[PDB]
C-alpha cells in the first residue's frame, strides 16, 4: 500500500512547490496518475485476499472503494477550481491539502487490517471533511447543528472505541484475518446486545439510516461541491464497508437485532423517495435519493446472504459515481443562476443541449436502467431480500416505482419546459464541465461490460 | 450506392459475424444449440442411410 | 446452421451501425434518415433468409455467444433465441418499420431535429428485437426497459408542451408499476428454480406456479395498456404521430403479450392464472372499445383500437390459444400502422386538425388516403379474406367452443360489435359528408414518400395474413367442427354493428338538438378512470410526502 | 355555401366507398374464374 | 350452447357434467366394444416431435401432411389435399366426442324414470 | 477450448433426413447456401487459415494448476490459525470448483430441453435426474451458510446433519 | 444579500404583526389570512386558495408562462404539488360523487358478473376428449419403471 | 340539473360562482386595489427585465421566501402538542410496528416449515 500512500504524500510538496498558475494543472495531472496504478489492486485471488503486510491488505471488498477514491481526487480538483478562482493562493493551496490529506486517509481506512488502526483513521477523515465544509462552504449560516456530531460521538464514536477495546480483551486480537478464524459465536444476553449496538450505531449513522438521516441534507446544502462529492461518494460508504467488516463477530445475534434496522431502511426507502418528489432544491433531493438509495445497502448487510453482499458492493460503487454526478451537474447550474432551487430555471435543454445530455444519462442510471450496475446492485439486493421474505418486494417494488419518478421529475424541471425569460447568463458549458461529466459516467457504464470486478469477494 | 452498402454494411459485417461464430462461438461447449430436425416416416437419413420404417397401412378412409 | 445463425446475428447488427456512426465518423451528415431507411430495407431481407429456413424444415437455433457473468450457480449469458415468435416477428416488425421511416421522412421534413428522431426510432427498434429474441429473463429486461425508456424520449418529443412531458411522465409510472410483476418472477424463478434462461424454466415445468404467473401476468397488465394500468396508452398519443403508429400501436405494447405468448409452456398447465388473463382481457377490450365510440380526435380513436384489440390477444392467451394470439400480433401490426399512417395523411393536411368533427369531404380529395383508411378499417373489423380475418376470425371460433368464463365470451363478442361502430366513424365523419375543414384547401398527398409507404403496407393488409396463415407450422389441433351459428358469429355482430352504425350517423344529420345521456358522458370522458386516478393518486402521494 | 357546391356536393354514401372499385374488381374476378375454367379445361 | 340452458335453468342430474363425463361404464349398453386403434407408433410421434397435445389418434393423418409440405417447399399451396384429411379425420373424431356426450345425456334420463317409476 | 470433452458436454449422435424434395419448383435456401459459401465461408476459411498457419509457427504452451490436497478442517487444532488457513483455502477452492460442476449439470439441462423440441419431457429424464442429484448434494454442503460462509461453519452444519440422521436411523429400529 | 425582515418569521398573534405580514408578502391585509397556529411549521406564511395552476387563465401574459406565475406574487404553499404537470384541479363537467359513483359502478358491477361466469361456465356439449396410450403416459414425462393403471378407449 | 357539487379536486366554475354575480363598490375597490399592488409588481419586475446592462437574475423575493418558509427546520412547533405531534408520533413510529409483524410473523412460519422440512426447497441453491 506505501506505492499509493507516498506519492499520494507527495502531492503536497507538489501542491505548494509549483508554480503558482500550475497548481491546478500539476494536481490534477499527478492525482489522475496515482488512479492510474491504482488498478494493480485488482491483482485478486479466488481463495485468498491480498495481504502486502501486517498492517494493511487488500480484498475484493476495499479494491473498488480503492479505485473509487483514488479516481475522485482529481474529479474534485476539476470541479472546484473554477469557483476558487477568486480566492488568493496560499488559501487555494490549503485547500487542495485538505482533498489530499483526505484521500491519505480514505485509502489508509479502507485498506487498515486491524480494526483500531481502522477506527482511529475512520475517524481522522472528518478532521479534513469538516474544515473542507465549514471553512470553504458556501454557507456561513449558523445551524448550531453540532448536535449532531455531539450525538454521533456520544452514540456513535465513543461505544465503538469501548466496544473494540473491550473486543481485544477478550478475542485477543482484532487483527480482521484473525477474526475470520478465532470468531466465537455471540451468545444471548443484555451485555451483548450492547456490544453490537456499540459496533453497529457508529456505522449506521454514517450510512445514515432511516431516523438517523437529517444530517446529510443539511451537511449537502453547507458543503461546497468537493465537499459533496467526497461526501456522497465515499464517506457515505465508510459505513456501509464498516458494517461488512463488523457483522463477522456478530453473529448470530444480527438474526433478530437487525429487525428494528431492516424495517426502518425498507419504510425509509419509501418515506425518503416520496420526499424527493416534494423538495425543492437541487441539492436537497439529490441529497435524500442517497438516504433512499443506502437503505438497500443497509437491508443488504443485514440479512447476510452470498447474494446481497454482492448487491451492496455494486450499490455502493454505482450510488457513489452517479450520486457525485449528479451533484456535479447540479453545481453547472448554480454556477450560472447562483442558486440552488430547482424551478428558478426551466427549459434549459433550449440553451444548453449537450448538457442536458448528461442530465439524461445521470438520471437513467440512477432509477437503474438495465443494465448499469445501477441495476446489476440493485436487482441481487431485491433477489436476496426476497428470499428472507416475499412480502419485501411490495416495498422493493414500491421504490422502484417511486425513484423513476424524482429521478424524471428532476429532468422534466430543470430540463424541460419553456426558458426563464429573464435569465440571461446561461452561458454556453464549458470543455471543463463536459470533460467532468464524461469521466463520471464513461467508466460507470464500461463497469458493465466486465461487472466482476465490482461484485465483492463474495463473487 | 446501394452496392456500397451492401458491401460496407452487409456483407463485412456477416465475414465478421461469420469468422466470430465459426472459430470462437462454436468451438465452445453447447454455445449453438440447435433443435434437432424432425424426422418423419420414409425418411432417408444422411449419416447412415437408413431408411425409417413405413407407417402402418392406413384405415383406408374414403379420401 | 451456418448460415441460420450467422444470418441472424447480421440484423441485430446491421441495426445498430447507423447509431455507431452517429458517435463517430463524418462521411455523411444531412442524409442521414435515407441512411436509416436502407439498414431497415437490407435487415429486413436479410432477416426473411432465416425465416424461409424456419418454413422449410422447422429449424430453431440458441445461440449463447458470450459469457457476461457468473453469479456463483447462476450464469448469464448473451444468449439469443430464434424459434417460432422470432423468426416470424422479426420480419413483421422490420417490415413494417420499413414504411414508417419513410413516411416519418415526409411527416417529420421540417423538423430541424430529423436525425436525432430517426435515432430514437431505430434504437426502439434495437431494444425490441432484443426482447423478443431473448432466452432468458435478465436479457429480457433489457428490452423490456429499454423501450420503456424509448417511450418517454419520443413520446415528449415537443418538450415545450406541457401535456407531452405529463405523458411521458405517465408512460413511465404505469410501465414501471408494471415492472413489479416483472421482478417477481424474476426472484421467484431463481429462488425457487435456479435460472432466469427459459430454457432450464420449461424443463422444471414447477406446478405450483401462480406466484411468478401473477407477477408475468402483472407485467403485461401495465406494458400492453391493460385495465387497470391502460390510461397511459391513449395520453401516449402525444408524441409525433410516426412515434403512436411505430410504438403504441404496432410492435412495444404487444411486448406485454410477447411476454405471456413466451411462457405458455407454464401458463398452459395453470388454470387459475387463465381465469385471470381471460377475465383482465374480456373487460379491457369493452372498455376501451365501448370509450372508443364517442371519441373526437382521429389519433385517440385508433388509439383505443389497440387497445380494445390487445384485450382480444389477452382473451386468446386466456383460452389457452397462445399460437393464434401471435397471429394476431403479427396481422394487427400491418392494418394498424396503416391506419395511422394515413390519419397521418389527414392531420398533415387539414393543418394539424386531430379531430374529427372538422374533417369530412375527403373521399375525393385524397384518392389513396381514403383507399388505404377504407382497406385498413375493413382489416380490424373482420372483412372476410383480408388480413384481420385470419387472426380474428379464429379467436372467436376459439372462445366460442371451449370452456370458458361466459361473462368474459359475452363480452368479447359485444366488443367486436363495438370495433364495427367505431371502424364507420372514422370513415363516416372523415371520408364521407361535405367538408367541413377551413377555408383555404391545402389537401396534397402527391409525395412519392407517402404514398410509397402507404403502397406497401397496404399490400400488407391484404395479402400478408394469407401468406403467414398458410406458411407457419401447425402448432395445435383446431376446431372446425362447430354449429353453424358459433361458426358465423363474428360475421353477423360484424355486420349487425355497421347497420346499428350507419343508422346512428344518418340521426345526426337530422334537425334534433342533442340530448345528453349519462351512457354517453361516462363513453367520452374515459368512464372517469383518468380523472379520478390522476387526480387522487397524485394528490394523495404528493400530500403524504410532508408528514 | 362553398362546403355544399363547386364539387363537394357529390359525396358518395358509406355503402358507395366500401363498393369502391368493385366494378372493376368483378370484371377481373369474373374473367379470373373464366381462365382457371378454361386453362383447366385445356388441363 | 342451447344446451347449456337446459344444466343450469334445467334439472340438474339429467344433463351431462362437463368434468366429470363419463359416469358409466363403457358397456352397460355395449356389448362387444371396439378399443380404439392408434396408427402411428410412440417412436414415429416422438420422432416427428409432434406437439403433446396434437398426438392424438388423428395423428397419422398430420404426420403425412408435415411431411408433404416439408417436401413441397417453396410451394405452400401444393398440400392441401393432405390437409383436409387430417382437418376431416379431427371432425370424425370430434363427432365421437358428441356421441360420447349424448350417451351420457341419454343413459342419465334412463336412469332418472326408472328410479322414479320405481320410486312412485 | 481445445475441443468441449464429449463426455463432460456430450451431444447425442446426428440424425439429420436427407433431402427429398417432391415438388418442382426451385428450393431457394439451396441457391442462398451455395451462395453464401462461396461469399463467406471459403473467404473467410481462407482468412482462418493465414492466422492459423502464423500461430502454428510461434507455439507457446500453458498449465492447468495443481493444488496438492492438504489436511482437512476437520484434522486442524482449535485456534490454530495456520492449520486452519491450509484447510480454509482448500475449502474455498473446493467450494468454487463445486459451483462450476453444477453449472456444467445446468448446461446439460439446458441443452437437453432445446435439442429435443416438443418430446423434451420424456427425452431428458436422465439430465433431470442428474441435475436434481447434484442440486441435493451441493444445497446440504453450502445452503444456509450465510455470507461470512467459512469451512468452521461447512463442518457444523454437516455435524448438525449427521446428528439428526443418526438418530433418526435408531427411531425405525 | 436579502433583508432578514422580508423573510418569511413566526405566526402572527396581534392585528400590528398581522398588517407587518401582509405587507411583507406584497398582500393586502384583507386578503392575507396565516395557517392555523399549531406546530405544522407554515409559520406566518399567507395560506392561498387550494387551486392548481391549470385553473388561471392562460391568455394573460404572465412573467413566467408555464407555470403561470407573476413576479412578486405570493406562492402557495403546495406549488410545486399544483404545478400543471402534477395535480390538476380544474372544473369537471361531472359532479365529483356521480363521477365516483358511475366508476365504482361500473367497475364493481363487472367482477361479479365475471364472478357469476366463473360460478356457471359455458362450454360446448361433447365429450372429453381422449389420448392412446394410457393418455400419453409416458410422453407426459411419467416414470417408465413404474406402470401406469391401463386404460382403454372404445370406438362409439 | 343539479348545480356543481364542489370538492378539494373539483373545483367550482367561476360563471357558477354564486359571489362573482354582484360586484359593489366593496367588491370593486378590492379587485382594484389588487390590480393596484399586481400592477406594482409588474412595473418593478419590467424595467429590471427589460434593462439592456443586465446579464444576470432577477431574484423574485417572492421565490426565496416560499423556498425558505419550505425548507424550515426546527424554529416552529412546540414539543408536547398532542393533537399535532401525537399525531406526527403515530405517522412515524405507526407503520414500522406494522411491517415488524408482517415480516416477523412471516419469517417464523417460513422457519418453523424449514425445522419440519415441510417447505419444499428442491432446487433453492441461491440465497
Ligand atoms: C449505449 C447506447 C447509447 C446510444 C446513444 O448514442 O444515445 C446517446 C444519446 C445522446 O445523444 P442525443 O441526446 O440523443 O442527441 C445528440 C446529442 O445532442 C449529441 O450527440 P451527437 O450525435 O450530436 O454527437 C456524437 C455523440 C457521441 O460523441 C462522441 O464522440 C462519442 C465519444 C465518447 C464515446 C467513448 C466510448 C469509448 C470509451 C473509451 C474506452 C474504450 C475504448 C478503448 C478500447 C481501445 C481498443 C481496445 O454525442 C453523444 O452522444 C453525447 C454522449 C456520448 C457519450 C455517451 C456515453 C457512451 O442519448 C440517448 O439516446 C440516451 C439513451 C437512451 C436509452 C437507449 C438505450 C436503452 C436500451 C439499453 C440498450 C443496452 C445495450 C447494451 C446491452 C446489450
Ligand atoms: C502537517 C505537517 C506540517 C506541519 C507544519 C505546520 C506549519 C506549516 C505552515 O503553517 O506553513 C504555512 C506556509 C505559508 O507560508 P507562504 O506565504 O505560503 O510561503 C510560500 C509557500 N510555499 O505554507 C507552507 O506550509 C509551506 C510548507 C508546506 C509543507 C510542504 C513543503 C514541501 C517540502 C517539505 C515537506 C514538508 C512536509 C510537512
Ligand atoms: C452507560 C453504560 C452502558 C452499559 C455498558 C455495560 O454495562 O456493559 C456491560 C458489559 C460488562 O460485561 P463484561 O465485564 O465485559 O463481561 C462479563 C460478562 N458479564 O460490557 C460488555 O461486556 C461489552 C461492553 C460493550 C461496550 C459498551 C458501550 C457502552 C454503550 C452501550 C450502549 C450502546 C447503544 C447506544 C444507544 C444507541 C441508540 C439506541
Ligand atoms: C457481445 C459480442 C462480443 C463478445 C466479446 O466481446 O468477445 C468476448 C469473447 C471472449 O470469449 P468468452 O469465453 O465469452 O469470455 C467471456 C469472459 N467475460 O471473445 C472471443 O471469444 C472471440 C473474440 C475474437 C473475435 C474475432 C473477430 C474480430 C472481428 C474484427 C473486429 C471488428
Ligand atoms: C402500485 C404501487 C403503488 C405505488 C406506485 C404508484 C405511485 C402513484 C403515485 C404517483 C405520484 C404522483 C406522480 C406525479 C403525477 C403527476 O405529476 O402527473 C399528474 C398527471 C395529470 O395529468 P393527466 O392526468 O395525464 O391529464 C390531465 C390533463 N393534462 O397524471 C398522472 O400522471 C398521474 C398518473 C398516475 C396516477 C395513479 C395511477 C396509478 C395506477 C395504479 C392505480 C390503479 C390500480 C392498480
Ligand atoms: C463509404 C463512404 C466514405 C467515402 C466517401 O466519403 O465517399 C461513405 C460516404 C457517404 C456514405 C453513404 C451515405 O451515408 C448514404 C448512402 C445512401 C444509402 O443510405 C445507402 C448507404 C449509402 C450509400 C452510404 C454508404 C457509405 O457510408 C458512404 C458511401
Ligand atoms: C351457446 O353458446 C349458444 C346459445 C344460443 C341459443 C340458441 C337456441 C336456438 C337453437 C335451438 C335448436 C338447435 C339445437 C342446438
Amino acid at each position: 500500500m506505501l506505492k499509493y500512500i507516498i506519492p499520494t504524500i507527495m502531492l503536497m510538496p507538489l501542491t505548494w512547490l509549483s508554480k503558482n498558475n500550475m497548481i491546478w494543472v500539476n494536481s490534477t495531472a499527478h492525482s489522475l496518475l496515482i488512479s492510474f496504478t491504482s488498478l494493480l489492486l485488482m491483482n485478486q485471488f479466488g481463495d485468498n485476499s491480498l495481504n502486502f503486510s501486517l498492517l494493511f491488505f487488500s480484498d475484493s471488498l476495499s479494491t473498488p472503494l480503492l479505485i473509487l477514491t483514488m479516481w475522485l481526487l482529481p474529479l474534485m480538483l476539476m470541479a472546484s477550481q473554477h469557483h476558487l478562482s477568486k480566492e488568493n493562493l496560499t488559501r487555494k493551496k490549503l485547500f487542495i491539502t485538505m482533498l489530499i490529506s483526505l484521500q491519505l486517509f480514505l485509502i489508509m481506512t479502507f485498506t487498515a487490517m486491524e480494526l483500531i488502526l481502522f477506527y482511529i483513521l475512520f475517524e481522522a477523515t472528518l478532521v479534513p471533511t469538516l474544515i473542507i465544509i465549514t471553512r470553504w462552504g458556501n454557507q456561513t449560516e449558523r445551524l448550531n447543528a453540532g448536535l449532531y456530531f455531539l450525538f454521533y460521538t456520544l452514540a456513535g464514536s465513543l461505544p465503538l472505541l469501548v466496544a473494540l477495546i473491550y473486543i481485544q480483551n477478550t478475542v485477543g486480537s482484532l487483527n480482521f484475518l484473525m477474526l475470520q478464524y478465532w470468531v466465537q459465536p455471540v451468545h444471548n444476553s443484555w451485555s451483548n446486545v450492547f456490544m453490537w449496538l456499540a459496533c453497529m450505531m457508529a456505522f449506521m449513522v454514517k450510512m445514515p439510516l432511516y431516523g438517523l438521516h437529517l444530517w446529510l441534507p443539511k451537511a449537502h446544502v453547507e458543503a461546497p461541491i468537493a465537499g459533496s462529492m467526497v461526501l456522497a461518494a465515499v464517506l457515505l460508504k465508510l459505513g456501509g464497508y464498516g458494517m461488512l467488516r463488523i457483522t463477522l463477530i456478530l453473529n448470530p445475534m444480527t438474526d433478530f437485532m437487525a429487525y428494528p434496522f431492516i424495517m426502518l431502511s425498507l419504510w425509509g426507502m419509501i418515506m425518503t423517495s416520496s420526499i424527493c418528489l416534494r423538495q425543492t432544491d437541487l441539492k436537497s433531493l439529490i441529497a435524500y435519493s442517497s438516504v433512499s438509495h443506502m437503505a438497500l445497502v443497509i437491508v443488504a448487510i443485514l440479512i447476510q446472504t452470498p447474494w446481497s453482499y454482492m448487491g451492496a458492493t455494486a450499490l455502493m460503487i454505482a450510488h457513489g459515481l452517479t450520486s457525485s454526478m449528479l451533484f456535479c451537474l447540479a453545481n453547472s447550474n448554480y454556477e450560472r443562476i447562483h442558486s440552488r432551487t430547482m424551478i428558478l430555471a426551466r427549459g434549459l435543454q433550449t440553451l444548453l443541449p449537450l448538457m442536458a445530455t448528461w442530465w439524461l444519462l445521470a438520471s437513467l442510471t440512477n432509477l437503474a436502467l438495465p443494465p448499469t450496475i445501477n441495476l446489476i446492485g440493485e436487482l441481487f439486493v431485491v433477489m436476496s431480500t426476497f428470499s428472507w421474505s416475499n412480502i419485501t418486494i411490495i416495498l422493493m417494488g414500491v421504490n422502484m416505482v417511486i425513484t423513476a419518478l424524482y429521478s424524471l421529475y428532476m429532468l422534466i424541471m430543470t430540463q424541460r419546459g419553456k426558458y426563464t425569460y429573464h435569465i440571461n447568463n446561461i452561458s454556453p458549458s464549458f470543455t471543463r464541465e463536459n470533460a467532468l461529466m464524461s469521466l463520471h459516467i464513461l467508466p460507470l457504464l464500461l463497469l458493465t461490460l466486465n461487472p466482476k470486478i465490482i461484485l465483492g469477494p463474495l463473487y | 450506392r446501394h452496392s456500397i452498402f451492401a458491401f460496407t454494411h452487409v456483407l463485412i459485417p456477416v465475414w465478421i459475424i461469420h469468422y466470430y461464430l465459426k472459430y470462437h462461438v462454436t468451438t465452445k461447449p453447447y454455445t449453438i444449440v440447435e433443435k434437432k430436425p424432425r424426422i418423419f416416416p420414409g425418411d432417408t437419413i444422411l449419416e447412415t442411410g437408413e431408411v425409417i420404417p413405413p407407417m402402418k397401412e392406413f384405415p383406408d378412409q374414403h379420401h | 446452421m451456418n448460415m441460420f445463425s450467422s444470418l441472424s446475428l447480421v440484423t441485430l447488427l446491421l441495426l445498430t451501425m447507423p447509431i455507431m456512426m452517429m458517435s463517430f465518423n463524418t462521411y455523411k451528415p444531412s442524409n442521414y434518415p435515407l441512411y436509416v431507411k436502407t439498414a431497415i430495407s437490407y435487415a429486413f431481407i436479410t432477416s426473411m433468409i432465416p425465416t424461409m429456413m424456419f418454413i422449410h424444415s422447422g429449424q430453431e437455433l440458441i445461440i449463447s455467444n458470450w459469457h457476461w457473468l457468473t453469479i456463483q450457480t447462476l450464469k448469464l449469458s448473451l444468449s439469443f433465441k430464434m424459434d417460432y415468435f422470432s423468426m416470424m416477428f422479426i420480419p413483421v416488425a422490420l417490415f413494417v418499420t420499413w414504411s414508417i421511416m419513410e413516411f416519418s421522412m415526409w411527416y417529420m421534413y421540417s423538423d430541424p431535429n430529423i436525425n436525432k428522431f430517426f435515432k430514437y426510432l431505430l434504437l426502439f427498434l434495437i431494444t425490441m428485437l432484443i426482447l423478443v429474441t431473448a432466452n432468458n429473463l435478465f436479457q429480457l429486461f433489457i428490452g423490456w426497459e429499454g423501450v420503456g425508456i424509448m417511450s418517454f424520449l419520443l413520446i415528449g418529443w415537443w418538450y415545450g408542451r406541457a401535456d407531452a412531458n405529463t405523458a411521458a411522465l405517465q408512460a413511465i409510472l404505469y410501465n414501471r408499476i408494471g415492472d413489479i410483476g416483472f421482478i417477481l418472477a424474476m426472484a421467484w424463478f431463481l429462488t425457487n428454480l435456479n435460472t432466469w434462461d427459459l430454457q432450464q424454466i420449461f424443463m422444471l415445468n414447477p406446478s405450483d406456479s401462480n406466484m411468478p404467473l401473477i407477477g408475468l401476468a402483472l407485467a403485461a397488465t401495465g406494458k400492453s395498456a391493460q385495465f387497470g394500468l391502460h390510461p397511459w396508452l391513449p395520453s401516449a398519443m402525444e408524441g409525433p404521430t410516426p412515434v403512436s403508429a411505430l410504438l403504441h400501436s404496432s410492435t412495444m405494447v404487444v411486448a406485454g403479450i410477447f411476454l405471456l405468448i413466451r411462457f405458455y409452456p407454464l401458463t398452459e398447465n395453470n388454470k387459475y392464472i387463465q381465469s385471470i388473463t381471460l377475465c383482465l382481457g374480456a373487460i379491457t377490450t369493452l372498455f376501451t372499445a365501448m370509450c372508443a365510440l364517442t371519441q373526437n380526435d382521429i389519433k385517440k380513436i385508433i388509439a383505443f383500437s389497440t387497445s380494445s384489440q390487445l384485450g382480444l390477444m389477452m382473451v386468446t392467451i386466456g383460452i389457452n390459444q397462445p399460437y393464434l394470439a401471435f397471429l394476431h400480433i403479427c396481422t394487427h401490426a400491418f392494418f394498424k400502422a396503416m391506419l395511422f399512417m394515413c390519419s397521418g395523411s389527414i392531420i398533415h393536411s387539414l393543418n394539424d386538425e386531430q379531430d374529427i368533427r372538422k374533417m369530412g369531404g375527403l373521399f375525393k380529395a385524397m384518392p389513396f388516403t381514403t383507399t388505404a383508411l377504407i382497406v385498413g378499417s375493413l382489416a380490424l373489423t373482420g372483412m372476410p379474406f383480408l388480413t384481420g380475418f385470419y387472426s380474428k376470425d379464429l379467436i372467436i371460433e376459439a372462445a366460442n367452443t371451449s370452456y370458458t368464463n361466459a361473462w368474459a365470451l359475452l363480452m368479447t363478442l359485444i366488443a367486436t360489435s363495438f370495433t364495427a361502430i367505431y371502424s364507420t366513424r372514422i370513415i363516416f365523419f372523415a371520408l364521407l359528408g361535405q367538408p367541413r375543414f377551413p377555408t383555404l384547401v391545402n389537401i396534397n398527398e402527391n409525395n412519392p414518400l407517402l404514398i410509397n409507404s402507404i403502397k406497401r403496407l397496404l399490400i400488407g393488409s391484404l395479402f400478408a395474413g394469407y401468406i403467414i396463415s398458410n406458411n407457419i407450422p401447425p402448432t395445435t389441433i383446431p376446431q372446425m367442427t362447430m354449429p353453424y351459428y358459433l361458426k358465423t358469429t363474428a360475421l353477423i355482430v360484424t355486420i349487425l354493428g355497421f347497420i346499428l352504425a350507419l343508422e346512428i350517423s344518418n340521426m345526426t344529420k337530422n334537425l334534433k338538438y342533442h340530448y345528453p345521456s349519462n351512457a354517453f358522458k361516462f363513453s367520452t370522458l374515459l368512464g372517469y378512470f383518468p380523472t379520478i386516478m390522476h387526480r387522487l393518486a397524485p394528490y394523495m402521494n404528493l400530500s403524504m410526502s410532508q408528514k | 355555401a362553398w362546403r355544399y357546391m363547386g364539387g363537394f356536393a357529390n359525396n358518395v354514401s358509406f355503402v358507395g366507398a366500401l363498393l369502391k372499385g368493385f366494378k372493376w374488381g368483378f370484371a377481373a374476378f369474373v374473367v379470373a374464374i373464366g381462365a382457371e375454367y378454361y386453362l383447366e379445361s385445356q388441363k | 350452447g342451447a344446451h347449456l340452458a337446459r344444466r343450469y335453468l334445467g334439472d340438474a342430474s339429467v344433463e351431462p357434467d362437463p368434468l366429470r363425463m363419463p359416469t358409466f361404464p363403457p358397456d352397460y349398453g355395449f356389448p362387444e366394444r371396439k378399443e380404439r386403434e392408434m396408427v402411428a407408433t410412440q417412436q414415429e410421434m416422438n420422432d416427428a416431435q409432434l406437439v403433446l397435445q396434437q398426438r392424438d389418434y388423428c395423428a397419422h393423418y398430420l404426420i403425412r401432411f408435415l411431411k408433404c409440405k416439408r417436401d413441397s417447399f417453396p410451394n405452400f399451396l401444393a398440400c392441401k389435399h393432405e390437409r383436409h384429411d387430417w382437418d376431416y379425420c379431427e371432425h370424425l373424431d370430434y363427432v365421437k366426442r358428441m356421441k360420447e356426450f349424448e350417451r351420457e345425456r341419454r343413459l342419465l334420463q334412463r336412469k332418472k324414470r326408472r328410479e322414479q317409476r320405481e320410486a312412485d | 477450448p481445445d475441443s468441449w470433452d464429449k463426455d463432460v458436454y456430450p451431444e447425442p449422435p446426428r440424425r439429420t433426413p436427407a433431402p427429398s424434395p417432391q415438388t418442382s419448383l426451385p428450393n431457394p435456401i439451396t441457391y442462398l447456401t451455395k451462395a453464401f459459401d462461396l461469399l463467406v465461408d471459403r473467404p473467410v476459411t481462407l482468412v482462418r487459415e493465414f492466422i492459423e498457419r502464423q500461430h502454428a509457427k510461434n507455439k507457446y504452451y500453458y498449465y492447468h494448476r495443481e493444488f496438492r490436497r492438504v489436511p482437512d478442517i476437520t484434522e486442524c487444532q482449535e485456534k490454530d490459525v495456520l492449520c486452519m488457513f491450509e484447510a480454509e483455502m482448500q475449502w474455498r477452492r473446493d467450494y468454487k470448483v463445486d459451483q462450476e460442476i453444477v453449472n456444467i449439470i445446468q448446461e446439460r439441462l439446458k441443452a437437453c430441453q432445446q435439442r429435443e423440441g416438443e418430446s423434451h419431457r420424456q427425452n431428458c429424464a436422465k439430465e433431470l435426474e442428474q441435475f436434481t442429484q447434484v442440486v441435493k448434494a451441493y444445497q446440504d454442503r453450502y445452503h444456509d451458510l450465510g455470507a461470512h460462509y467459512s469451512a468452521r461453519k461447512c463442518l457444523a452444519k454437516q455435524k448438525q446433519r449427521m446428528l439428526a440422521e443418526r438418530k433418526a436411523a435408531k427411531e425405525a429400529a | 444579500h436579502i433583508t432578514k425582515d422580508m423573510l418569511p418569521g413566526p405566526y402572527p398573534k396581534t392585528p400590528e404583526e398581522r398588517a407587518a405580514a401582509a405587507k411583507k408578502y406584497n398582500m393586502r391585509v384583507e386578503d392575507y389570512e396565516p395557517y392555523p397556529d399549531d406546530g405544522t411549521g407554515y409559520g406566518d406564511y399567507p395560506k392561498l386558495p387550494d387551486r392548481s395552476q391549470q385553473e388561471r387563465d392562460p391568455w394573460y401574459d404572465w412573467d413566467h408562462p408555464d407555470l403561470r406565475l407573476n413576479w412578486g406574487e405570493p406562492m402557495h404553499w403546495d406549488l410545486d404539488m399544483y404545478i400543471r404537470n402534477r395535480v390538476d384541479t380544474s372544473p369537471t363537467p361531472v359532479n365529483w360523487n356521480l363521477m365516483c359513483k358511475h366508476l365504482f359502478g361500473f367497475v364493481a358491477f363487472m367482477l361479479f358478473m365475471f364472478w357469476v361466469g366463473e360460478t356457471y361456465p359455458a362450454y360446448q356439449p361433447v365429450g372429453p376428449k381422449q389420448y392412446p396410450y394410457n393418455n400419453l403416459y409416458l410422453e407426459r414425462g411419467g416414470d417408465p419403471n413404474k406402470e401406469p393403471e391401463p386404460v382403454v378407449h372404445y370406438e362409439i | 340539473f343539479p348545480k356543481y357539487e364542489a370538492s378539494r379536486l373539483s373545483s367550482l366554475p367561476t360563471t357558477l360562482d354564486p359571489a362573482e354575480y354582484d360586484i359593489s363598490s366593496e367588491t370593486r375597490k378590492a379587485q382594484a386595489e389588487r390590480l393596484a399592488i399586481r400592477s406594482r409588481l409588474k412595473r418593478e419586475y419590467q424595467l429590471q427585465y427589460y434593462d439592456p446592462s443586465r446579464r444576470g437574475v432577477i431574484e423574485d423575493p417572492a421565490l426565496v421566501r416560499w423556498t425558505y418558509a419550505r425548507s424550515a427546520n426546527i424554529y416552529p412547533n412546540f414539543r408536547p402538542n398532542t393533537k399535532t405531534s401525537l399525531l406526527g408520533a403515530l405517522f412515524g413510529i405507526g407503520p414500522l410496528v406494522f411491517w415488524y409483524y408482517v415480516f416477523k410473523t412471516d419469517r417464523d412460519r417460513k422457519e418453523k416449515l424449514i425445522q419440519e422440512g415441510k417447505l419444499d426447497r428442491t432446487f433453492n441453491i441461491s440465497y
